[PDB]
């Protein structure tokens, strides 16, 4: 926060309004909420912000942010970009023509009724589902057909009391489609809600084949890329006088740590054999216990489903029947799970094992399953002392749960704890020995018995981050005579 | 829009295919000008080795 | 309603200079730009 | 090396993946920068100067980098990113960066509010080096709003920001000059009258040139009236510059327009002004010649 000439009387006195102005802009979704006592509602001038009073400090901040018709320019850029996406993918989607309605220059900031933005002309016919949320999957493109689609973009500026944009998009859709003033040139379309104060987005409407992934991707790219939005965000930052400190502006995991679950599964080492020779010259090996690794890094949670060789008796060949077990086991997992730890997308090391669990997971068919394009060193979780001996001497196949994020979620992110983890896992993967000596540098570094890793400080933590990554690079060089990020993280 | 079902539409629904309704009637002109024939035929046997 | 008169310190806007400086209870802004009613009226007359 | 190399040779044979890793190592070097050096600047300038039209697809990348730097906390990196913009300014357009060169235009119009002279000067430099490529009548902030914003900066009493500001206003008054009102030009005249006391001589020569351009755009008579009243000041630095400025106005707009007023002012009974008149005729006969 923001570390001659001779002035007239009223310059050498009277307060400075600028720090008051920026305190109000910062605290502004609270100072300007919707649930008030007495207060008469009013629309900011050329936009769709509501005030419920007269707070001149706040009104001045907000007005000077949205100068020069920035609100409509935002509406116009967002509609153009959607158009262009359809300009391009006409082919796969059967779009014969794309119709951008020549704009009412006030459609963006009239808030109780709506023209439409995009008119979609099929080639032949679309069969179309019932409406659901842009975050809901199972869609039955059966109910009707048409050549006419409309698409709506509605911008709001939410506040502390009300910034859920799912229910916003739902209510605006239901209402605006069953009202008697909004002229929709079809009985079918979609509504896309942007929340400019919180940079949120979603949509509700009647869908057809392709629409869900198409929009999902186009929206997530606009919200990041669009140039109007960039001018918005930039007037906001400069009216706050906020600066970043990170250089470099700090792939899936920007999708992955989200409040929606994603699991990481390792079943490459559930079957292992330990080899020692006979008096006979033949090096005979004894099978040993294993473990399915299920990970949630937005939590630091492992389910360790240890496999017993109780199942090595009369099952013919190891690997594919092991695929089969892992499948039915994760199925039982989802069965036993409660309604706030239910998984949403699960990525396994074995891209060859998706199919058996694919089929087995139909009792819980909401599961986006995938094989991970970035392997993460849970195979290096065979190395540690607690987990290993646990598995090794267990007798009955079983479940355990660890929080690898020992105390970290108090003073780092799930982001940062996941990154640091990747460091540690790959460090056991690559050396295990320089790993021991790097992560226990001080002679009397300790671990609390419920920890996977010691009790450090931030100083040596940053030092050892650089150290472990130095090691990963050193060893890549030794055995081979964006890149650093992705080698740290996983596959390439 | 098959070479079979193209005159199955009129120059309204013919142009309804690719939504180019200033060109639909010219399209139908091209179709109806492409020589296309039907035919009817009767077969009656003379003997087990001949059918006229 | 429509909140009609924005608060455009007109000494600043026209002459780049407000005698009050930091305490001007209006918006220091030299931006010419079509208003909230100019456009409405011109378009409807068009 | 690479800079020397491609600067002498050209970048004809540099293939796809090669140019990629090059542009990327470039971005790195420039962020990683930890010294105040023209090393990485010139490297960048040359490398894109030779990539010519090869650079189209990374303009999101290149700018996004530069902009995130423009957001930083410490002045130095901010200033650096302003510099780098002033380098690549020409190719920014020449690859037809509607969204992107539009970006840089309006976003710098934003940062015109800085109060670190070291960044404000570089911002003015970058705006000037954009306006050079893209002319006035398609500038992204129309100069009709730019120059009104610039006039309150001419009072910034610092050599670098003053240098670059008077440069930008001199460009505009030379070529733009008609997207602004007579009254604006008059106020800006009154502000120039006290750049003539900067401690650096580049500033003062730029000031005199723009008095010339303003005399071309508006007529000479009001600017000449405002110059005589300055001759009445003391402390000779101002008189020497204004008397130069009078000579310049007379040279551009023919000397018969100004000679009667000068001669008549030779009658006010004060010393500094009679000597101002004589010195101005000195410069005038030098400048017009035959
Ligand atoms: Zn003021």
């Amino acid at each position: 926060w923001e570390k001659w000439k001779k002035l007239t009387n009223a310059q050498r006195s009277g307060l400075n309004q600028i720090p008051n102005r920026r305190f109000t802009l910062w605290w502004s979704p609270t100072i300007n909420r919707a649930n008030v006592y007495v207060g008469f509602q009013v629309q900011l001038d050329l936009t769709g912000i509501f005030m419920h009073g007269k707070i001149p400090t706040l009104k001045i901040s907000l007005i000077q942010i949205f100068r020069a018709h920035l609100w409509q320019k935002i509406h116009e850029s967002i509609v153009m970009d959607l158009c262009q996406v359809f300009d391009q993918e006409l082919d796969a989607l059967e779009i014969e023509t794309v119709q951008k309605e020549t704009i009412h220059p006030r459609k963006s900031y009239k808030m109780n009724s709506s023209c439409a933005d995009i008119l979609l002309f099929a080639s032949y016919k679309w069969n179309v589902s019932r409406p659901s949320l842009l975050a809901d999957s199972k869609d039955v493109m059966d109910s009707t057909t048409t050549q006419k689609y409309w698409i709506d973009i509605q911008l709001r500026w939410g506040d502390y009391d009300s910034h859920d944009i799912e229910r916003y998009a739902r209510a605006k859709f239901l209402d605006y489609t069953t009202d008697n003033m909004s002229i929709y040139p079809s009985p079918t379309g979609v509504l896309i809600a942007i929340d400019l104060a919180y940079n949120l987005h979603s949509a509700y409407g009647n869908w057809f084949p392709g629409s869900k992934p198409l929009i999902q991707q186009a929206m997530a790219k606009i919200m990041k890329a669009n140039p109007a939005l960039y001018v918005l965000r930039e007037r906001i930052r400069k009216g706050l006088q906020l600066y970043s400190s990170e250089p470099t502006e700090p792939q899936n995991y920007g999708e992955l740590f989200s409040n929606q679950i994603i699991w990481f599964v390792d079943d490459t080492n559930v079957y292992r054999v330990t080899i020692h020779k006979t008096f006979e010259g033949n090096l005979t090996t004894k099978p040993i216990n294993g473990a399915i690794f299920i990970f949630n890094p937005r939590t630091g949670q492992l389910f360790l489903k240890i496999i017993h060789t109780s199942v090595w008796a009369g099952q013919k060949r190891l690997g594919q029947l092991a695929k089969w077990k892992t499948a039915e086991e994760v199925a039982a997992l989802i069965r036993s799970l409660p309604v706030e730890e239910q998984p949403k997308q699960i990525i396994v090391t074995r891209k060859g094992m998706l199919d058996p669990l694919e089929v087995h997971l139909l009792d819980f068919p909401n599961i986006v399953i995938k094989g991970s394009e970035l392997q993460l060193p849970f195979q290096a979780c065979l190395k540690v002392e607690k987990f290993g001996d646990l598995i090794l001497k267990a007798t009955e196949p079983q479940m355990v749960l660890f929080n690898l994020y020992d105390d970290w979620l108090k003073t780092i992110s799930s982001y940062t704890a996941f990154s640091r983890l990747i460091l540690i896992l790959r460090a056991l993967h690559v050396n295990n020995d320089r790993a021991k000596v790097i992560l226990k540098p001080d002679k009397t570094t300790i671990t609390e018995p419920h920890h996977i890793w010691p009790t450090l400080t931030d100083e040596e933590w940053i030092k050892v981050e650089v150290q472990l990554k130095d090691l990963i690079l050193a060893d890549y060089g030794k055995k081979n005579n964006s890149e650093i990020r992705d080698i740290i993280l996983g596959m390439e | 829009f098959p070479f079979e079902r193209l005159y199955d539409l009129n120059h309204n629904e013919i142009g309804e295919l690719i939504r180019m309704p200033k060109m639909g009637k010219t399209i139908h002109k091209y179709v109806h000008l492409f020589p296309k024939l039907e035919l009817s035929v009767h077969l009656q046997p003379i003997t087990r080795s001949t059918l006229k | 309603r429509w909140d009609y008169q924005p608060d455009i310190c007109k000494d600043y806007k026209e002459t780049g200079f407000c005698g009050f400086g930091d305490s001007c209870k209006f918006l220091h802004d030299r931006s010419d730009y079509k208003h909230g009613w100019q456009i409405e009226r011109e378009l409807d007359e068009g | 090396t690479i800079e020397k190399i491609m600067g002498n040779l050209g970048a004809a044979d540099i293939d796809h993946k090669l140019e990629e890793q090059l542009i990327d190592g470039i971005l790195y070097a420039f962020q990683e920068q930890t010294t105040e050096d023209s090393v990485m600047l010139n490297g960048f300038g040359t490398v894109v100067n030779a990539l010519g039209k090869r650079v189209k697809p990374y303009l999101p990348q290149i700018c996004g980098t530069v902009l995130w730097r423009l957001n930083n906390k410490s002045a130095k990196v901010r200033q650096q990113a302003a510099d780098l913009i002033s380098r690549t300014a020409v190719v920014m357009k020449t690859c037809q960066e509607e969204k992107l060169m539009g970006h840089l235009g309006v976003v710098l119009y934003e940062y015109l509010g800085e109060e670190y002279p070291e960044v404000l000067g570089s911002i003015l430099g970058a705006l000037k080096a954009i306006v050079n490529v893209i002319g006035m009548h398609k500038m992204t902030p129309p100069i009709k709003d730019l120059l009104p914003r610039l006039t309150p900066i001419l009072k910034n009493r610092h050599e670098k920001v003053q240098e670059n500001c008077i440069d930008l206003v001199g460009r505009i008054a030379d070529r733009g000059a008609e997207y602004v009102s007579a009254r604006e030009w008059m106020r800006i005249c009154f502000e120039l009258l006290e750049l003539l006391k900067a401690h650096k001589k580049a500033i003062r020569r730029a000031t005199v040139n723009t008095f010339g351009y303003i005399a071309k755009a508006i007529g000479p008579h009001d600017v000449l009236a405002t110059l005589l009243n300055n001759l009445k000041v003391q402390e000779r630095q101002n008189r020497v510059c204004t008397t130069v400025a009078i000579a310049i106005v007379a040279e551009t707009c023919s000397p018969f327009t100004v000679l009667p007023a000068l001669m008549n002012e030779y009658r006010v009974p004060e010393l500094n002004v009679q000597n101002g008149v004589l010195k101005s005729l000195s410069f005038l006969f030098e400048y017009i010649g035959e």
